[PDB]
RNA sequence: GCGAUAACGAACGAGACCUUAACCUACUAAAUAGUGCUGCUAGCAUUUGCUGGUAUAGUCACUUCUUAGAGGGACUAUCGAUUUCAAGUCGAUGGAAGUUUGAGGCAAUAACAGGUCUGUGAUGCCCUUAGACGUUCUGGGCCGCACGCGCGCUACACUGACGGAGCCAGCGAGUAUAAGCCUUGGCCGAGAGGUCUGGGAAAUCUUGUGAAACUCCGUCGUGCUGGGGAUAGAGCAUUGUAAUUGUUGCUCUUCAACGAGGAAUUCCUAGUAAGCGCAAGUCAUCAGCUUGCGUUGAUUACGUCCCUGCCCUUUGUACACACCG
């Protein structure tokens, strides 16, 4: 049950300490649905990352 | 005289120089046969430069390299580094071209420090700490 | 094929070498493929090296480790604990020696089962701290494929450490232990049950 | 800092 | 305080070592201390005999490290 | 090459009234033995002839009689005067070589010996400090 | 060992030669403003890029103070400092 | 960073104003011009206003 | 082919000039050998009695092949190692000089060595030959 | 003929390698076979002392050098030429040593 | 710095600058550096080969390595992205070097009741000045021990201990009629050390400072064990006019806590951290200390203002000796 979504643009760092980044998700399977997801480790363009969930948006930290 | 060409290879502060003669297929390390370079699990770096052209690129060529300074590890990338460096010299200057230029592709495509030193030195120890960034721990 | 006559004798295995690039020229890159679409960029595996000691530099810009050999980030990741630090010569022998007994045991790719092992080692999903000033507060992030990879060996690591410390058991059979299990899943392997506490809480944060 | 007694 | 491991080797240990080795995967100092209850010593020389008595294949030599095999 | 025993090995051996466990190596069993350690014991074993790839049990009685005979006989057996524990002895000026009840009871008679005639060194002996001039300041807290 | 004496040739431009006039001259009691302001004319006089004058101490007063006299263009840091 | 300074870009931006026909795209051609044109003390600051007005001629 | 010194492996170079030369018999023993610390940082006796000399002096045999006029002092900084100081940091200690000019002095009066001019101890027309020997009943295993 | 030496010694490298030029220069013009200038490894006396006359403050230090330079240059030529030649470029801050 | 702009054009500081490290088969030379040849010479196979030794006259050659002076070389160079298309930033390509190319030295306007009169034949004033607070001689103290704290070194083991074997640096220092320097070598001694000669005022000799980690082969086998080496007993030498309240070194013996460390807290972005030693300073002796140097050599960001420190703007002031108001 889990989808895979490349990266397709970084938009910036987020979280308190900024160790944490705003990324834009593009599904590699049905090219669509893009979102706006977290990620933790440093990411570049065109990263393949997996999500155990999809629907489910991200916004600012507090 | 006859075919030869000097080079020398470098790492941090080892420098291995090699001498390229024509003749017979003898390789050397400080007069001694290659076979029994130390370290023995490291004796694959100086092993690369021969395996991976071919030992028929050395019927022509004997080597005698002399390698001083630096400490082990860097004496053995010092001679590999000298290995390959006299082997491309000497097809540059008594070979056609187009096998000086076969040579450096695949060494440059296999390993930057087989041909260009590693330009990394030693920090120099600042005062107030025991090493070049560290500082004494301190206390309030 | 043939065998180069030289005055200098070179021993058969090392100029049997001439083929063909092997790790300690005998282990194989060509049969080897990661199951993981999300981490082929960042574990390399494409360039074969004779043996796992490069002293290139990796460490200048921010993804240059991605192009360093997954076996020598395995390998300097291995000498940790201060009475370590430096004795590298000790790491590559240790590693050389447990894909020797990974191969032994269950009679497969030494390789195959260490690229096995960190592809299942690395969470998928970790919560991370938004702590105000403080207080406990866990968000569950996604980890990005590079800080699964590298702590995916950090786990390994410290797991074959831990299971060799005080231990009549050495390091390279207590990483050959570690890392077949890891890469057949056994939840009785350290770094699976990181990882499953991992994405646990991680599924108990969101 | 002290007074210098003398005995003899 | 639970190791007590055998450094005297009797009869029955002896035979119990030539029944049980051979149905090993991979034998080792640490592999015979773990299941054979026998020290490391022992088991060292218990490898030095095996493979003179033709049981044992070294697979690899190393003074810190002995991996060794079934000859079968 | 490896033999076999059975009934020959004796799990506690008793050597100047301490006992000794016979499956520890020779060497470090006599440097159980007090008075005895290892660089001691590896040479009272080769000159009793003892190869050491035996254990304490798998030693037999005559040869742990010969070695106690040369621990107590030590200048009988070429052992160097400059080896031993005791030499130049206080009262009698001979090389000795104290062994496992000896040695704390002339240890004992030099502390007595220096607290008799009042030496600084028996009197930080008394006090319970220590003598060999280390600071006290900030280390001698137990 | 031979002694020969030759005259400073600038006597603005040399530090020293100031230095002891401007002693001699507090020795003998001009004041400061007077005798700063003497070899900040006295040096631009002479030609100098820059002066500064600073004076440190006590002067009639049980608290002390320090009084600096600069003049015209100066630098401070690198290696022309040690050239010019 | 590589940001040039006021000095170095003042100077480019001079060179640009007064020699712009013997100037070209070339940063070896211009790094010669400099030096027989203005007088630097260092080659160093020489090689930098010659790329800063190398950039400037590129503009 | 001419096998030589620089054409075998140390170790087993050694152990083999040493289980030839104790099999000849002719070097001599000094009596004190099962009694002697190598080096005064080392805590203990060596574990081989009975051929340590003799592998020392094949050691210093080859080493001097290979080099020119080393001396015994040379010798003894080469032998030593790092002593167990027990707070203190570890420090460099030189091994026996009695050991280690007994050892040159046997391999002296065997044959293999004599004084060399401008000092040291140079390898002997005949001891180039047995090494050479050793070497080639060496290597055909 | 007389096989001479010549060691020049300073603290700076201007003076001394103009010594050393104009003495070459003349052992060149004078045909007087000439075997240098050799530059032996400059020799740093450096001494790392506290900045902080009391001993107050954060622990700073200063280190202080002065570089040794030598030339060494043999010359195979009567003694009253090189001599006149010494005389010819004397200099305050080069020193010369004179070596039979 | 770009840009916006009642501002325009400038100065100090920053940056530039200087020292050092990394490149030079491109010049200039080098018997205080190395090499190839050549004499003479040795061993093994005899193939003419492979390793050596020797040559301050073979009165050879050369400068790749070694040394050091004049220079050259990088300026973000070229090409892709983003950007106000600007300053810039991120990727590649070439390169020895693309983090200010790495590291340092110097470093503004004012100021602090910051530290030193225990560095000064630097100082004002006060005190003492012959039974001296001057100077010198003798012995003790600065080490003193119910305790709290800081900078560290060894360790808690097997990625290890011992035992043999392999065997690689760089920074430096070194004397004379002294008052004793670095000391090769030979001969004694288990060691520490002793004795006799010689070299070096030094790219020449110590010195290839053959350093330690490191690698190989063995014993040990999870045990407060062969981990650890305090504490304590006896002895042997060195330094000093004098070692006791141990200078230090060496031999035997004694075999302690410590089995990875609470609350808290320090340093750290590349040849860096961490290990590992070596030299110089103090120095008759003593380095668990600093100042440097080199061996092995990483993990993890390359981001943020959440904590902590500092700076700026707005703002309030009954302060200006400025909140110690």
């Amino acid at each position: 049950p889990v989808t895979l979504a490349k990266v397709i643009k970084v938009l910036g760092r987020t979280g308190s300490r900024g160790g944490v980044t705003q990324v834009r998700v593009e599904f590699l399977e049905d090219a669509s649905r893009t979102i706006v997801r977290n990620v933790k480790g440093p990411v570049r363009e065109n990263d393949i990352l997996c999500l155990m969930e999809s629907e489910r948006e991200a916004r600012r930290l507090r | 005289s006859t075919q030869s060409v000097q080079t020398f290879g470098k790492k941090k502060t080892a420098t291995a120089v090699a001498h390229v003669k024509a003749g017979k297929g003898l390789i050397k390390i400080n007069g001694s046969p290659i076979t029994l370079v130390q370290p023995e699990i490291l004796r694959f770096k100086v092993y690369e430069p021969l395996t991976l052209v071919g030992l028929d690129k050395f019927q022509g060529i004997d080597i005698r390299v002399k390698v001083t300074g630096g400490g082990h590890v860097s004496q053995v990338y010092a001679i590999r580094q000298a290995i390959a460096k006299g082997l491309v010299a000497y097809h540059q200057k008594y070979v056609d071209e187009a096998s000086k230029n076969e040579l450096k592709k695949i060494f440059a495509s296999y390993d930057k420090t087989l041909l260009v030193a590693d330009s990394r030195r030693m920090e120099p120890k600042k005062f107030g700490g025991r090493g070049a960034r560290a500082r004494f721990q301190k206390s309030y | 094929l043939q065998v180069v006559e030289l005055a200098t004798t070179i021993p058969l295995d090392v100029q049997e070498a001439q083929r063909e690039v092997k790790l300690f020229n005998k282990w194989s890159f060509e049969d080897v493929e990661v199951k993981d679409v999300s981490l082929v960029d960042y574990i390399q595996i494409r360039n074969p090296v004779f043996v796992s000691h490069t002293a290139g530099k990796y460490a200048s810009k921010r993804f240059r480790k991605a192009q360093c050999p997954i076996v020598e980030r395995l390998t300097n990741s291995l000498m940790m604990n201060g009475r370590n630090n430096g004795k590298k010569l000790k790491a590559v022998r240790i590693v050389k020696h447990a894909l020797e007994i990974i191969h032994v045991l269950t009679e497969q790719n030494p390789i195959q089962v260490v690229v096995d092992a960190i592809v299942n080692s690395g969470a998928r999903e970790d919560s991370t701290r938004i702590g105000s000033s403080g207080t406990v507060r866990r968000q569950a992030v996604d980890v990005s494929p590079l800080r699964r990879v590298n702590q995916a060996i950090a786990l390994l690591t410290i797991g074959a450490r831990e299971a060799s410390f005080r231990n009549i058991k050495t390091i390279a059979e207590c990483l050959a232990e570690e890392l077949i299990n890891a890469a057949k899943g056994s939840s009785t392997s350290y770094a699976i049950k990181k990882k499953d506490e991992l994405e646990r809480v991680a599924k108990s944060n969101r | 800092r002290k007074k210098k007694v003398y005995t003899t | 305080d639970k190791a007590q491991h055998i450094v005297i080797l009797d009869q029955e240990k002896y035979d119990r070592i030539l029944k049980d080795v051979p149905t090993y995967k991979y034998v080792s100092v640490s592999v015979l201390v773990d299941r054979l209850k026998i020290g490391g010593s022992l088991a060292r020389v218990a490898l030095r005999q095996l493979e003179e008595d033709g049981i044992i294949t070294p697979v690899l030599k190393h003074s810190k490290q002995a991996i060794y095999t079934r000859a079968q | 090459l490896v033999v076999q025993e059975q009934g020959s090995f004796q799990h506690i051996l008793r050597l100047l009234n301490t006992n000794i466990d016979g499956r520890i190596k020779i060497m470090y069993a006599l440097t159980k033995i007090r008075g005895v350690g290892r660089r001691y014991a590896n040479l009272v074993c080769k000159k009793a002839d003892v190869e050491l790839t035996k254990r304490a049990g798998e030693l037999t009685q005559e040869e742990l009689e010969r070695i106690v005979t040369i621990m107590q006989n030590p200048t009988n057996y070429k052992i160097p005067a400059w080896f031993l524990n005791r030499q130049k002895d206080q009262v009698d000026g001979k090389d000795y070589h104290v062994l496992a009840n000896n040695l704390e009871s002339k240890l004992r008679d030099d502390l007595e010996r220096l607290k008799k005639i009042r030496s600084h060194r028996g009197i930080r002996h008394f006090w319970g400090l220590k003598v060999r001039g280390q600071h006290t300041k900030t280390t001698s807290r137990g | 060992i031979a002694i020969y004496a030759e005259r400073v040739e600038e006597r603005g431009l040399s530090a020293a030669v100031q230095a002891e006039a401007l002693k001699a001259k507090l020795l003998s009691g001009l004041p400061i403003r007077r005798a700063a302001y003497g070899v900040l004319r006295f040096a631009m006089g002479a030609g100098a890029k820059g002066v500064e004058v600073v004076i440190s101490g006590k002067l009639r007063a049980a608290r002390a103070k320090s009084q600096k006299y600069a003049d015209g263009f100066m630098i401070h840091s690198g290696q022309p400092t040690r050239d010019f | 960073g590589r940001v040039r300074t006021k000095t170095v870009k003042r100077a480019s931006k001079v060179l640009i104003e007064r020699f712009y026909p013997k100037l070209t795209l070339d940063f070896e051609t211009n790094k010669r011009l400099t030096s027989e044109i203005a007088v630097i003390q260092s080659k160093r600051l020489r090689n930098k206003i010659a790329g800063y007005t190398t950039h400037l001629m590129k503009r | 082919p001419g096998v030589s010194v620089r054409d075998v492996p140390a170790q087993d170079f050694i152990n083999a000039y040493a289980q030839f030369l104790q099999r000849q018999g002719k070097l001599e023993v000094p009596g004190y050998v099962d009694i002697v610390k190598t080096s005064a940082g080392n805590d203990l006796p060596p574990q081989e009695a009975e051929t340590w000399f003799y592998k020392r002096a094949a050691s210093i045999a080859r080493h001097i092949y290979l080099r020119k006029q080393v001396g015994v002092g040379a010798l003894n900084k080469l032998y030593g190692g790092a002593k167990n100081r027990g707070f203190r940091p570890h420090k460099h200690v030189d091994a026996s000089g009695s050991i280690n000019r007994k050892c040159v002095q046997a391999l002296q009066k065997i044959g293999v060595l004599e004084i060399s001019p401008k000092g040291g101890r140079r390898i002997s027309e005949n001891g180039q030959r047995d090494l050479d020997r050793i070497a080639a009943q060496t290597l055909e295993e | 003929i007389h096989k001479i030496r010549i060691t020049l010694t300073s603290t700076k490298v201007k003076q001394l390698e103009n010594v050393s030029a104009n003495i070459i220069r003349n052992a060149a013009q004078y045909n007087i076979v000439k075997k240098g200038p050799v530059r032996m490894p400059t020799k740093v006396l450096k001494i790392t002392t506290r900045k902080t006359p009391n001993g107050e403050g954060s622990k700073t230090w200063d280190a202080y050098e002065m570089r040794i330079h030598k030339r060494v240059i043999d010359l195979q030529a009567p003694a009253s030429t090189v001599k006149r030649i010494t005389q010819i470029t004397i200099e305050p801050g080069v020193d010369v040593e004179v070596t039979i």
